[PDB]
């Protein structure tokens, strides 16, 4: 891809997301979604392998189904209310239909099998983009319309995302798949906290965005895609694996690392809303995420693995890609807990 | 729940002026010139009250004045008006473009028989001021009492008592 | 809540069911998607024409505008699956399962 | 909680009124800790690039801590303003609704019948 | 009233002409008569196997081009507004963007057929 | 929700037949849901064996719900202890062993005893208290 | 909007189409302009949570005007009862109702 | 009779939808969508809208022609299927047709069906409004305001179309 073309496509993805997060008209929000979908496929197809074609397809048809469903909801709302403004749904059917219409975009419900597939098929950089930037728009729409959600549906969605993500992550050695399942689990956390206080949803989303950025760019700088290849990084470059394990402990949410602050704050919120079984359930089932986080950490830094002799030349040559914002990203990824009350800035 | 009040059939028993659309189109400009007061009063009543069940008397008076206008044109310029409206009626779109000679005959007839002049281009489309004597409807939309506005937020701001008050963070 | 709306909504429902079920090909699913789009256009047009929302008649035109764009992108995806696969069927599209 | 408060103007850090609050002190432990994050970010940056993590690129580390402190100051001012707004909306609503905030006819423990549990 | 009466007249007249064409002439059919025509000799055997079309890019961008004319066609009524400056700017915006799209395709092979 | 409400209308213990029927229907509904998901994600081979799979799942689930209902009502009536959480605990081992006896496994139903009975005790405790698994936004 | 840039810049991008009572081309009124105007002017600044309880009958009238079957159900039962009782000769329509 | 018209056209719309939703050969699915789009344009015409129906007509015929041109090129088989050839497509067609049959059956007798939404099916002539459009069609002034009012929509649609051509170029590049 011509670099200018790639820049324009990225700008169009960002412009679609911005149009979603700044427009009041429902049609304009859908137009932003459409621009995002339209510009996302070539980014995946950048490397042009059959894996990329497979993943880009599976991405497309799911998103297209979700967007058409979103139109069905918008049109029903207009029919029953006569308003395009993004305030609240005046027809229960329209909203209990858009809840999953906006869900396949996030990929949390049983509408989640597409996420690991697309993540594994496409390249790692576009995987970072898909798992970080492609979630602000539907989450923004959900935040705007959170006033009129059916809490039972949204909470069931969040529970299923958490449970299946944590369980599926236990049975993959490819980094892209277990990161997709981790993203599903974090989607479940944020979507669970969504109906009560959207500020905690924003805080968890920001923490997840920065921390997944740090994790993925560490993966890119390590040039690893399978567990064995990542384990081999210790001989060539040990500081990457050392930061890997700390960032994985943050993935699991072990305090005093940054990853606890959302998991903590979310639990503080819904227990204020008389919800006690749900926070305990999520707190216990995050251990499934933690298990494969520690499995990845064990065979990356905590136990040095059989290396390859040709790495004698690999140590001889340094890196060239700068990986901008990485050292800052690790810092906000591990130690921001003492500045927890700063979440009031979001509110 | 309520009453759909409807005036009885006696009030809307107007004389029901009977001329075809072509005849109306032929005398359009002169009628608009020499009948503007009843039309304007009736329409201002219609737009202000927003209730045709209320301004029926103006609907009577406009028809009375229209019938008076047509009676005058019958009494003074029957033949040129008849030929002009027939020639207008022949056209499918009822265009004034094809019928100009008959228009000239009609115009001169009404000018020297009833003291009329056709309005110039755009004269018949200017907003007029009526001197109606009815009151202004206080609640044309029959709107109910508006909900009281939310209590306004005001007052000087002081530092939050004991800082954030969020767990062990004192400051 | 009138009658024609029932028929258009029901047509959209069957088109949604048809999209969410594949049999062999990729073109058929795309056609079912554009049928969903057709039902959306007819429904929205009915709604706005009925309500005399004159400023909103552009909305079905913009619907069709992005409709054609998605159809084009989907069939280009099918071009690539045919180029790397010879055919367009979806059951043989399994290389990403593991 | 406050995204719908009347008078809010979107997309601007401090809404002018916040200057009536005491600005956070430059010594503030929250601020200096955010400066510490600036130092740490420099350490990873040198370590991530195979550099003498302590001595390498003094300017780069110096830029890191300075940048963190500046955004640290504005975040702290923004943080304190919201908490001040939370207290303002609280007490104003408390005063505006006396019936929903009853007062308690204060009495001492000598008249409270607090049951005692024998610890056996 | 009129339009479907018309359409019905055309379709029934056509279906009739088909009927007289297909039932009157007293056909006599055998297998080799209805055999596919392949310039004499028997066809190799296909007529439904994939037939490559090298203007697939051109064919698909026709869809976007013909789509834009939907935006373009309200112009005869759009000219009769009170904001001619904005209407002119937006119409020239559509036309300039179509020109840019066509030029991008022309320069980046695009309209040129595949081989 | 009304299908679940059928259990709610019948007081615990009394009207054991209606409660057993309601619990059997709960089990069967969950059974066809699980079997539908199973034949969706996991491909079957034909119609008759697909019926075999969904019938096995709905049979297991309907038996589980039925025996849970029967054990609950007969235990609450025989002991005159309707509020007893352990009333549901027999539904656990009944739910356990037969489930293992549905899979012809010993440890399966052995662990299912404790797991399902404990969860049954806590859900019953949801009736005893004012617990809300899906709490509406209050603060 | 999430990040309402439009109010910050004072620029209109989509607010013109949001409601039926806005300035339509050539001042063409909406079918339910009056009801929408009354409902909107009712619950403005009052709060989107107080709107449901306070401005209820206004929104009910507006939604009726949009869909109209507390009126069309009236018509349907009127027609049903008419066709019912006319069948066995209880009522005959007046001449003005069939020509 | 001419009383309903819109009802019958909606039934043909649904039947055309069933035709291509049954996953037949893509040419036959295109034909089914063609008849569905034509009768939908008829419905929009009968509901006081002329430009919108003809726009659906033209745009969808262009799109479906390109779908055909791709179908016989890429998405074809040595044995194209019919709505009666395979038992799966026959089953889908049967399910759709009998379904819509029983939906319209439950609809046009009781005329008070609750399904999803309350559907009081008296007649589509009822909901029409007594109005006066003067010397301008409302739909014409409506879609003519795109260049005067909806400037933002103009910008976003043009940008989306240009970048759609860009992506149609990039996806089909093939190394
Ligand atoms: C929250 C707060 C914290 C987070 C704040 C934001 C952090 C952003 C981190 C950016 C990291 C960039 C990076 O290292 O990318 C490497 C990676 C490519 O690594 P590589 O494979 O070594 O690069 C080879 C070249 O691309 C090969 O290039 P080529 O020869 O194929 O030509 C294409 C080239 C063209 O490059 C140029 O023209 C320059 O493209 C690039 O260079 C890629 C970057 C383009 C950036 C354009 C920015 C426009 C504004 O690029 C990306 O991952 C880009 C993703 C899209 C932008 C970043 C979005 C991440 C954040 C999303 C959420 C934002 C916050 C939401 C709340
Ligand atoms: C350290 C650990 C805790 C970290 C917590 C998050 C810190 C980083 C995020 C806060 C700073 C950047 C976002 C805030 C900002 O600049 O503008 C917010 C926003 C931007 O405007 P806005 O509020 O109209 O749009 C964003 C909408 N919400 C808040 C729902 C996400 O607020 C303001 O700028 C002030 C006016 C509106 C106030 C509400
Ligand atoms: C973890 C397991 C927690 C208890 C699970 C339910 C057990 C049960 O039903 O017990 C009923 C019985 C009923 O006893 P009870 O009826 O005498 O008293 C119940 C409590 N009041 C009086 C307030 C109603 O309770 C227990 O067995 C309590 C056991 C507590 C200690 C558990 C330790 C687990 C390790
Ligand atoms: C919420 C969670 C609970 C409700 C939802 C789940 C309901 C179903 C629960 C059962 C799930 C499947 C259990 C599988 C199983 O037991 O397999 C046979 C299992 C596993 O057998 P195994 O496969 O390990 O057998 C071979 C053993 N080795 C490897 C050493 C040679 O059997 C056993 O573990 C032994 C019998 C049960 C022992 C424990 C009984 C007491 C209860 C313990 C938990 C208390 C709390
Ligand atoms: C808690 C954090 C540490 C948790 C344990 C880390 C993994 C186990 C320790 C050994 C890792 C392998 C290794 O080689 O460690 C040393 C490595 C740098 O090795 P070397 O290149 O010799 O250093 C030259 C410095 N001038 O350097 C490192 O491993 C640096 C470790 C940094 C850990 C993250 C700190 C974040 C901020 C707090
Ligand atoms: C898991 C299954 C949940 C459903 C079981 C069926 C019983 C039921 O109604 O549960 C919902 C529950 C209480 O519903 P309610 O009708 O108020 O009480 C029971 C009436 N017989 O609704 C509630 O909010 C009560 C608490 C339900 C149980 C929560 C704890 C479950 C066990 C721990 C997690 C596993």
């Amino acid at each position: 891809m011509n670099p200018i073309i790639y820049t324009t496509l990225i700008m169009t993805v960002m412009s679609g997301t911005m149009l979603v997060m700044i427009s009041s008209h429902w049609l304009l929000i859908w137009i932003g979604f459409e621009m995002n979908l339209l510009a996302m496929i070539p980014v995946l197809m950048k490397n042009f392998n059959p894996r990329a074609t497979e993943a880009a397809t599976k991405y497309f048809l799911t998103q297209a189904t979700a967007s058409m469903m979103l139109m069905m909801a918008i049109i029903i709302n207009l029919l029953y209310s006569g308003q395009w403004t993004i305030t609240k749904m005046f027809n229960p059917v329209a909203m209990t239909m858009m809840t999953m219409a906006l869900a396949m975009k996030l990929g949390l419900s049983p509408f989640h099998f597409w996420v690991p597939e697309v993540t594994q098929g496409i390249s790692l950089q576009a995987g970072l983009l898909l798992l970080t930037w492609q979630k602000l728009a539907p989450l923004s729409v959900l935040c705007q319309i959170s006033q009129s959600i059916n809490p039972n549906l949204m909470l069931t969605m969040a529970m299923l995302s958490i449970l299946i993500g944590g369980w599926g992550g236990l049975n993959q050695t490819q980094l892209r798949k277990i990161m997709a399942y981790s993203s599903i689990a974090h989607m479940g956390w944020m979507t669970a906290v969504l109906p009560y206080n959207t500020t905690m949803t924003i805080l968890n989303l920001l923490i997840y965005i920065t921390m997944t950025l740090a994790m993925f760019m560490l993966l890119i700088h390590s040039s690893a895609t399978t567990t064995l290849s990542l384990s081999h990084t210790w001989n060539k470059m040990p500081v990457i694996t050392s930061l890997m394990m700390v960032t994985l402990l943050s993935m699991g949410g072990l305090p005093p690392l940054s990853g606890f602050m959302p998991k903590w704050m979310i639990i503080q919120e819904m227990t204020k809303n008389e919800s006690i079984i749900m926070p305990t359930l999520m707190a216990m089932t995050a251990l499934l995420n933690l298990y494969f986080y520690m499995r990845l950490a064990y065979s990356s830094s905590l136990t040095m693995f059989p290396s390859t002799n040709n790495m004698k030349m690999k140590w001889q040559f340094e890196h060239t890609k700068q990986m901008k914002l990485l050292p800052t990203m690790i810092v906000l990824s591990t130690l921001v807990l003492p500045m927890t009350p700063a979440l009031s800035s979001l509110n | 729940p309520g009453i759909v009040e409807l005036p009885t059939l006696e009030d809307l028993k107007v004389q029901e002026v009977k001329v075809s659309s072509s005849v109306l189109k032929a005398a359009a400009h002169h009628y608009g010139a020499q009948c503007d007061k009843p039309n304007k009063e009736f329409m201002l009543c219609r737009w202000e009250e927003k209730d045709p069940r209320r301004c029926l008397e103006e609907g009577k008076l406009v028809n009375q004045c229209a019938l008076d206008f047509f009676r005058q044109i019958k009494r003074h310029c029957a033949e040129p008006f008849t030929e002009y409206w027939t020639c207008i009626d022949y056209s499918g779109l009822q265009l004034f473009r094809h019928c100009r000679k008959q228009q000239a005959k009609f115009d001169e007839c009404v000018l020297d028989k009833l003291g009329w002049v056709r309005p110039d281009l755009g004269e018949l489309s200017k907003v007029t001021k009526v001197k109606t004597d009815r009151p202004l409807p206080e609640n044309p939309y029959h709107s109910r009492a508006r909900p009281e506005p939310n209590p306004e937020a005001e007052g000087d701001l002081k530092p939050a008592k004991h800082g954030s008050r969020l767990f062990f963070w004192t400051m | 809540m009138p009658l024609v709306y029932m028929n258009i909504i029901m047509a959209f429902a069957i088109a949604l069911a048809g999209l969410l079920m594949y049999r062999s090909h990729l073109m058929s699913s795309l056609l079912c998607l554009e049928g969903m789009m057709l039902s959306l256009f007819i429904m929205s047009t009915l709604i706005i024409l009925n309500t005399h929302f004159t400023l909103a008649n552009m909305m079905p035109i913009i619907l069709l505008v992005f409709a054609a764009c998605e159809a084009a992108l989907g069939l280009s995806l099918l071009v690539m699956v045919s180029n790397t696969y010879g055919t367009d069927y979806v059951q043989n599209l399994n290389l990403l399962q593991c | 909680m406050m995204s719908g408060r009347p008078g809010r103007v979107p997309l601007q850090f401090l809404p002018n009124e916040a200057r009536s609050l005491p600005p956070p002190k430059l010594t503030d432990p929250r601020l200096v800790y955010m400066g510490f994050l600036g130092y740490c970010s420099g350490l990873i940056d040198n370590a991530i690039r195979r550099r003498p993590v302590v001595s390498a690129g003094l300017h780069r580390q110096l830029l890191y801590v300075t940048s963190f402190v500046f955004f640290g100051y504005y975040l702290l001012k923004r943080q304190d303003y919201m908490y001040a707004l939370r207290d303002h909306d609280m007490f104003a609503y408390v005063k505006s609704h006396p019936e929903d905030f009853p007062e308690k006819d204060k009495k001492t423990y000598g008249e409270i019948l607090e049951e005692f549990h024998p610890v056996r | 009233m009129n339009i479907m009466l018309t359409l019905l007249t055309n379709v029934t007249l056509a279906s009739l002409l088909v009927l007289i064409a297909f039932w009157l002439p007293q056909l006599n059919a055998y297998s080799e008569k209805t055999s596919p025509y392949e310039c004499g000799f028997d066809p190799m055997g296909s007529a439904r196997l994939p037939f490559s079309m090298k203007f697939f890019l051109v064919a698909i961008t026709f869809l976007l081009f013909d789509l834009e004319i939907a935006l373009l066609l309200p112009l005869p009524w759009a000219s009769q507004t009170n904001n001619l400056k904005t209407m002119l700017t937006m119409a020239l915006f559509l036309l300039i963007l179509l020109a840019a799209s066509l030029a991008y395709e022309w320069t980046q092979k695009g309209l040129e057929w595949a081989e | 929700k009304t299908l679940l409400h059928k259990y709610s209308d019948i007081p615990e213990g009394t009207e054991c037949h209606r409660k057993a029927y309601a619990s059997t229907s709960i089990g069967g509904a969950t059974g066809l849901i699980v079997s539908a998901y199973s034949i969706a994600l996991k491909p079957p081979a034909s119609f008759l064996e697909g019926v075999a799979r969904t019938g096995r799942y709905t049979f297991t689930s309907a038996a589980i719900g039925a025996i849970f209902g029967l054990t609950s009502c007969i235990s609450a009536q025989v002991r005159e202890k309707p509020d007893d959480p352990l009333n549901y605990f027999i539904g656990g081992c009944a739910g356990g062993l037969t489930l293992g006896a549905r899979t012809r496994s010993y440890g399966i139903g052995a662990a299912a005893c404790a797991y399902m009975g404990l969860t049954a005790a806590l859900v019953k405790m949801g009736q005893l208290e004012g617990w809300q698994v899906f709490a509406e936004p209050k603060v | 909007p999430f990040f309402d840039v439009q109010k910050r810049l004072g620029l209109d991008l989509d607010r013109w189409m949001t409601i039926q009572s806005a300035e339509q081309p050539h001042k063409i009124p909406g079918r339910c302009h009056a009801f929408e105007k009354e409902w909107i002017e009712c619950a403005h600044g009052i709060g989107g949570i107080r709107a449901e309880k306070e401005c209820k009958i206004e929104f009910d009238d507006f939604v009726e005007c949009l869909l109209r079957q507390k009126t069309m159900k009236r018509l349907s039962a009127i027609k049903r009862q008419r066709d019912k009782l006319i069948k066995e000769g209880k009522y005959t329509p007046p001449p003005h109702h069939l020509g | 009779m001419t009383m309903y018209i819109a009802f019958i056209l909606s039934t043909i719309f649904v039947i055309g939808f069933v035709g291509f939703s049954s996953k037949p050969s893509p040419i036959y699915g295109g034909l089914g969508l063609i008849v569905s789009g034509g009768v939908g344009c008829g419905i929009v015409l009968n509901f006081g809208g002329s430009f919108l129906g003809l726009m659906v007509f033209l745009i969808y015929l262009g799109g479906m022609l390109v779908v055909f041109g791709y179908t016989t090129a890429m998405a074809t088989e040595m044995y194209p299927e019919v709505w009666v050839s395979n038992k799966t497509v026959f089953g889908a067609f049967v399910s759709g047709l009998m379904m819509e049959f029983c939906m319209v059956y439950y609809a046009l007798k009781e005329e008070e069906v609750e399904i999803i939404f309350k559907f009081n099916g008296l007649g589509d002539w009822v909901i029409y409004d007594t109005g006066d459009s003067g010397f301008f069609s409302e739909e014409a002034m409506g879609i003519a305001a795109l260049y005067s009012y909806g400037t933002w929509l103009v910008i976003v649609t043009g940008w989306s179309l240009l970048i759609g051509v860009v992506v149609i170029m990039e996806i089909t590049r093939g190394n």
